[PDB]
């Protein structure tokens, strides 16, 4: 199979509007943020602008193909695939996607989407000039799929929190931590999963 | 009608 | 029925440009705002910027299916569904939708659409730094449908979703419904008025 | 006929890109501005930001249906209809439509489209702090249709005033007047009809 | 033909992605700026914001219709026509089109497209408060069609300038040129517009 | 063949969503930035705004046609072609494309795309008022195609600031465009890039 055939076969059989799941089984989505920059800290109106690469992975076995005498992976535009309806619950601006809206699909059906995103959040920036610094918390989960349809998990996130971070930013990263949350509301018996990412940073000085 | 409420202005032009 | 069949059946039978009325009864729409943040109070030109989840529900029984050995709900993109043409009559900015434009459809034909919205309103912000604070009133109704085609009801006060990091705090949220009949025209015009009482933190 | 049939029949037979002229007679378009707010008066740069409802009506007999045992009106998305190509000749920003893009169509083929619009204008803002105030003139007519294809008229109803205008604006409306014109340019040998709307307003106090 | 048939026939024979060349001659495009406003001068960053109507005409004989009982002209959405890929080579912002994206097609195949455009340029604005004023230079031509494929000619403020601008027009000269860059082996025709203006 | 036929044939054989690899060889993409302006140098936030023409070329032999008694080139809208997914890895703003989204296709299948782009970057601008000036580094490469699928090379000209606005507050001292590869811990493969170094200062 060449790339043309692979893409053709993905278009046949991928339904961008249908979550790729069998009966009650959830689609396991993993998420990791790599921070690139912290851009506009407004000390007066507790708001911050961050740029981050949002590493999102999941499986869709409908997309799989036989990788013998064939490419192991392809780049496919996201409008040809189902993508999880992830949202930053506490964002105060629309995510600006800076990069080409392509995902990598692997022959086993694994999908990797890692857009560079710029987005505004409300965060306490009073301590940004102190040694312990300030913390911006970004809560990401599915907007409409509860835990039996989509689950969301942090990755094992070894690397230098600061590996991708601009050496030219007025700010520096002290720490990045990930907590998982599961929230159940009084209307509805099922839970919504999110990952909360905490960015501890301070002015360089 | 003529006045006041948007939808009323739609349904009874002026 | 699998999700593919559910969605297929929705595409057959759902007309995004036809209000799903049913025996000339109005479509009963419920609406509630859950406030997430208050972002810029502009003392110079009486304006406020709020973020809120706009919880909107209604029925379209044409969409219903048998939920035995089947999913009880699905997520469907709003471009496949009719959605009520609600507007904030007193908004001064286009509603910025922050979240994926998907609605939940339940097997009985209930539809839930809850976008997170950022939007600007004109409000008196002079007392925001006092103990009683200021009040932003948001008037929501159908832009083109009177009350025999679309009815709107509220479903008060909570801070549950409000950012603890905002400069402001919520004192109170109240929702009243308004229904007016004018002498020209036998139909009633409905809106929901939401009052957001808030102040600068101490 | 139900609403589904009405809409179906509109989709068959409505051509959004074809002006609904009946016998080479112009399409009579009426326009009326209802001012809701005045948002930023820039004293230095003679620029104003206004929110207004643009009530626009016309006839398109292609849309008509028999209203016996049938609804007398429907809401139809504007992408299914021809809409007049009206422009504010003196606007300095794209009209930002705040409201759902639907028009109300009556069984006789009368169409009402009334978007709430936010738009910036260059206008004389000297005097805004005086008792007589300032006047912003907004000139609206068809961008491409001259007077044999589109006519534009004010509505008969300057029987209103400031019931529509926000109690919360820094400004108040003193008066609104509507004049009809037809102007001939050096570019184009025919005349273009416009409505000039004059918004007389001042700072409160 | 009625307007519906005219449009139908345009969709049938018009190729919006194919330049309408006649016998390997370039397509003669005439382009003229009518200035409406000068909005923000920025003395610190040498940048100016202008609004202008971009009066653009050319011929496309594929669009022509020969009548008996027919309109002389129609308004058609620009996605139905080939339009020249004109650009201000030295703009520092995306053109904001303020007006309906319709063009006028005349029965002989003449096309008139005149969008109102707002756009930012770099210009030396230190002299804007002097009597001789400042000059904003706009180079407009095809982005991808060289002089064998598209030619560009002027033909005037034209008294459409807002009385309400902080600025006034001293002079406008619109002259034809050709550029060549190191990027590209061919020459591209442009109109170079000089807008001489000053603060009131 | 006329231009209509050429374009028709391009729509028929071109797959915008398939990288035009010839038997699993990488697609050789050349990239060159021509600087037009430097617009807002923010001494407080270490940020700069640049306008540049992004000269990008590559081959797609599927598009080729017989150029005898036919045009040798055509302008084609980029949505009809495959285009490399180039990105400035270190940009802090979405690229604003100023120009019509058309590329030139030559009869041999070579494609040239040169959008004018405005974009913001983080750069050390502390020396911008000195004689040696400051340096803004832009890293450009494929967002999703590693070195076995896309290779990226500079074209060697710097040799000149030919395109630069006489009216900018800044002047170009030097531009160098050097080839690299990046690896991040995210991704086990190498991504080829051009690193562009813009050495500039505030004018006298």
């Amino acid at each position: 199979l060449d790339r043309a055939d692979i893409l053709y076969n993905i278009r046949q059989t991928s339904r961008p509007d249908v979550i790729p799941t069998q009966r009650d089984r959830p689609v396991a989505v993993s998420v990791s943020l790599k921070f690139i920059n912290i851009l506009e800290v407004n000390e007066i109106t507790n708001e911050v602008d961050v740029v981050f690469w949002q590493q999102t992975t999941w499986s869709d076995r409908t997309l799989a193909w036989n990788s013998s005498h064939s490419p192991d992976q392809v780049s496919v535009p996201i409008s040809s695939l189902w993508v999880p309806d992830l949202a930053a619950y506490n964002a105060i601006s629309k995510p600006e996607v800076l990069t080409p809206q392509l995902a990598r699909v692997v022959s086993d059906g694994e999908v990797l989407y890692m857009p560079s995103i710029r987005q505004r959040f409300s965060c306490d920036v009073s301590g940004v000039d102190t040694e312990s610094g300030a913390t911006c918390r970004i809560k990401i989960g599915s907007w409409t799929h509860h835990s039996r349809e989509i689950s969301v998990d942090p990755t094992t996130e070894n690397s230098d929190d600061s590996e991708y971070f601009s050496q030219y930013s007025r700010f520096e990263i002290l720490d990045v931590t990930q907590k998982k949350n599961s929230v159940t509301y009084s209307c509805c018996p099922e839970a919504y999963e999110d990952v909360e990412v905490s960015l501890n940073f301070r002015k360089k000085g | 009608c003529c006045a006041r409420n948007p939808a009323c202005r739609h349904n009874h032009p002026c």
